[PDB]
């Protein structure tokens, strides 16, 4: 019980260890988009407006 | 994936000991003997090499 | 406030556009609410 | 519609979904933009069209184009008298041709239930009704499929592609259908290379009578070497071919 | 099957990348026999249907 | 020893290497606020935008 | 507008209109090339 | 425990029965019409796929 910040199932982490890569992780989010020509009137394409 | 540069606990350099550590193990050193040969006295630094998994080796088996 | 004759639907009310809005899907193709489709059916039979 | 700024281009805002005066800040419309919805952040024929397309494994986009064409000609009704399967087959052929992966009528009659004659008739009728056109087929269109249906390698495939393109270039085959020229070129590049194929197998795949393969192979028979690719490995001398 | 209709082996990664279904074609040998009450029997087999 | 003062802690602390795991649940993935946001057109009530 | 083939890793300039496909490989999975713009990382 | 196999075998028979039912319906139309039927056209491949 160091300073009361680990009470009730909480944890005190070393900031210096975190600075060194301790439990550093990557998060990858993948986004998929498809262009559909269904419908003669509407024809969506990829291009910067 | 790759050996950390610093020991998390104390900041000691560990990134230049993985290759030597593997070489020492190939020389029939016990894991503890190899760590002592490498100057890793604190068990926080011994933890770094004793528990390291070098996934970068298998990641290089995939062609870029 | 209430009469037995009023129970019979002689004139049918039409909900406002706020109650049933014109949703927009696939561009400018206005998607009418389910009420409009029933309202379209009601008026067609009523005229017939 | 800023009351202070008549005819002002209000700026859409995604924070609350309101349009704000471009230079006032006044919010015109409380939360009317509906940000979430706006910014992304007759039958038995479509059944039949999909039934046909599955027999060829052609991708769904071609089937969507096919269904669009079918709907269009079912509104024109300038060919109402035609059977619906016939219109479906002709639309499938026109879509395959429009996408740029054309098949032959014999590759649609092989799937549909109607004769190639009716497919061609309704195809012309549809091109006439829709007032559209389709680009002319070339010999390089039937090669990625003919050489792959055959077990030929990619080397023999590019070989036959080059032979056929040069042959139609050098006018060795005047007025002959691109499919027969494709079959002849594939036969040449096959007999020249490691995996040999007879006229029969190429006739089955391409849908060309072996007599036509012979006739359009004798037209490119004497000019064999200058058609082939220069850098071309083989185990049967291109200087000797049947 | 590509757009042109050329078959090619489908690798599991390509199925994952291109959002394909890792499916194998299924074929069945079908034997058809027809009798026309004319003391003749015609038996035709469609291999790998 | 106390990091802030350097004085020995009267109790001797149980300390050693333990295998810990970082869980997928990050606070950034969870923190979210709403303040006069994009209500629905039909219901005139809050919705995500 | 350079796209790297997923099979042979061939860099080929591809227009928006023309179909996406390896010029020589024929492969149909293409990866965009890394941006030429410079992005700063603090080694923290 | 119904693993992938037995679970898949449960689907296949239902889907194969539909396939056999479908060819029966397709053939019956042509047989009644008086004309023989094409086996390849009678099979609906989308039923199993
Ligand atoms: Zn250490
Ligand atoms: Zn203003
Ligand atoms: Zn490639």
């Amino acid at each position: 019980s160091y300073t009361g910040y680990n009470q009730e199932d909480s944890v005190i982490m070393n900031r210096s260890a975190v600075d060194r890569g301790f439990f550093r992780s990557v998060f990858y989010r993948s986004y998929k988009e498809q262009e559909s020509k269904k419908g003669f009137d509407q024809e969506e394409v990829f291009e910067k407006p | 994936m790759i050996i950390p540069v610093r020991c998390f606990t104390c900041g000691k350099i560990v990134g230049n000991k993985w290759e030597a550590y593997l070489g020492l193990l190939q020389a029939e050193y016990t894991e503890g003997d190899a760590l002592d040969a490498l100057g890793l006295k604190r068990y926080c630094c011994r933890r770094m090499l004793l528990a390291h998994v070098d996934l970068i080796e298998k990641l290089l088996n995939y062609a870029p | 406030y209430a009469r037995p004759e009023w129970m019979i639907v002689t004139v049918l009310p039409v909900p406002p556009l706020s109650v049933r809005p014109a949703v927009v899907m696939q561009g400018s193709a206005r998607n009418q609410d389910d009420l409009t489709h029933k309202l379209a059916d009601i008026v067609k039979i009523n005229n017939q | 519609t800023c009351p202070n700024h008549p005819d002002a281009i209000l700026v859409e805002d995604y924070r609350a979904g309101d349009m704000i005066c471009p230079e006032c800040g006044l919010v015109v419309g409380d939360r009317v933009i509906d940000v979430g919805s706006e910014w992304r952040t007759m039958m038995n024929a479509f059944k039949e069209i999909t039934t046909m397309a599955d027999r060829i494994n052609l991708p769904r986009n071609i089937v969507d184009r096919t269904n669009n064409l079918f709907k269009q000609v079912y509104e024109q009704k300038s060919l109402k008298g035609r059977a619906n399967d016939a219109i479906a087959s002709a639309c499938l052929y026109i879509a395959c041709r429009q996408e740029g992966v054309p098949r032959t009528f014999k590759e649609i009659c092989a799937v549909s239930r109607i004769s190639k004659k009716e497919i061609g008739r309704c195809f012309k009728l549809i091109l006439k009704a829709l007032e559209t056109s389709v680009d002319l087929i070339t010999t390089g269109d039937f090669m990625s499929r003919f050489c792959s249906n055959l077990c030929l390698p990619k080397q023999v495939q590019m070989a036959a592609t080059h032979i056929a393109r040069k042959a139609v270039e050098l006018d060795l085959v005047p007025g002959r259908s691109p499919i027969s020229v494709a079959a002849a070129a594939i036969y040449m590049a096959s007999q020249a290379s490691a995996e040999k194929r007879t006229q029969k197998e190429i006739g089955d795949i391409a849908g060309v009578a072996d007599v036509t393969i012979r006739q359009s192979y004798r037209l490119i028979y004497p000019r064999a070497p200058d058609l082939f690719p220069t850098d071309f490995k083989f185990d049967t001398p291109v200087d000797k071919l049947p | 099957w590509e757009r042109d209709g050329a078959p090619s082996p489908m690798m599991p990664n390509e199925a994952r990348l291109r959002n394909l279904t890792y499916s194998a074609p299924l074929y069945v040998d079908i034997t058809k026999t027809v009798i026309k009450e004319g003391e003749e029997q015609l038996q035709t087999q469609h291999q790998k249907t | 020893y106390n990091g802030f003062t350097g004085r020995k802690i009267t109790s001797q602390i149980f300390i050693g290497p333990t295998y810990y795991q970082r869980l997928k649940h990050m606070v950034d993935d969870k923190i979210h606020s709403r303040a006069r946001g994009p209500i629905q057109i039909l219901n005139r009530q809050p919705m995500e935008g | 507008m350079i796209y790297i083939c997923g099979e042979c890793h061939t860099e080929n300039e591809i227009k928006s209109r023309d179909p996406i496909r390896c010029r020589e490989c024929g492969y149909r999975i293409m990866y965009k090339k890394r941006t030429k713009r410079l992005v700063v990382f603090d080694a923290r | 425990l119904d693993l992938a196999g037995p679970l898949l075998a449960f689907l296949f028979r239902g889907m194969f029965k539909n396939l056999l039912k479908e060819v029966r319906i397709y053939a019956q139309k042509f047989i009644d019409r008086g004309k023989d039927f094409n086996l390849e056209l009678a099979i609906k491949t989308r039923i199993i796929s």
